[PDB]
């Protein structure tokens, strides 16, 4: 979302996010991310692939 | 039964979502009691001579 605020088009956001992969949240690291990713992984259709 | 449906996508939590015990609640008892008259009591005074 910043990067959209500073004017940047699909390709350049997805490179970005290619780049920065790393940088998504850890459960051990959250309290709220314990139940929602339970929470989460609890849908019918949810494929680790 | 629907805080998936709509609740969890606005990101909203549970009240309880961290919690051990249950959640104390208190009710309201229609047993009458006696209390002390409230200073501000908006029709009864009570003046110590």
């Amino acid at each position: 979302k910043t990067r959209y605020a500073l004017k940047d088009t699909d390709e350049e956001v997805r490179e970005f996010l290619q780049n920065n992969l790393h940088l998504q949240g850890k459960v051990e690291g959250s309290p709220s991310l314990r139940w929602q990713m339970a929470l989460y992984r609890g849908l019918p259709g949810r494929e680790e692939d | 039964r629907f805080f998936a449906i709509c609740g969890l996508q606005e990101g909203f939590e549970p009240f309880a979502i961290n919690m051990q015990r249950p959640v104390t609640t208190w009710f309201s008892k229609s047993l009458p009691q006696f209390e002390p008259v409230p200073p501000e009591h908006p029709h009864y005074e009570v003046a110590r001579m």
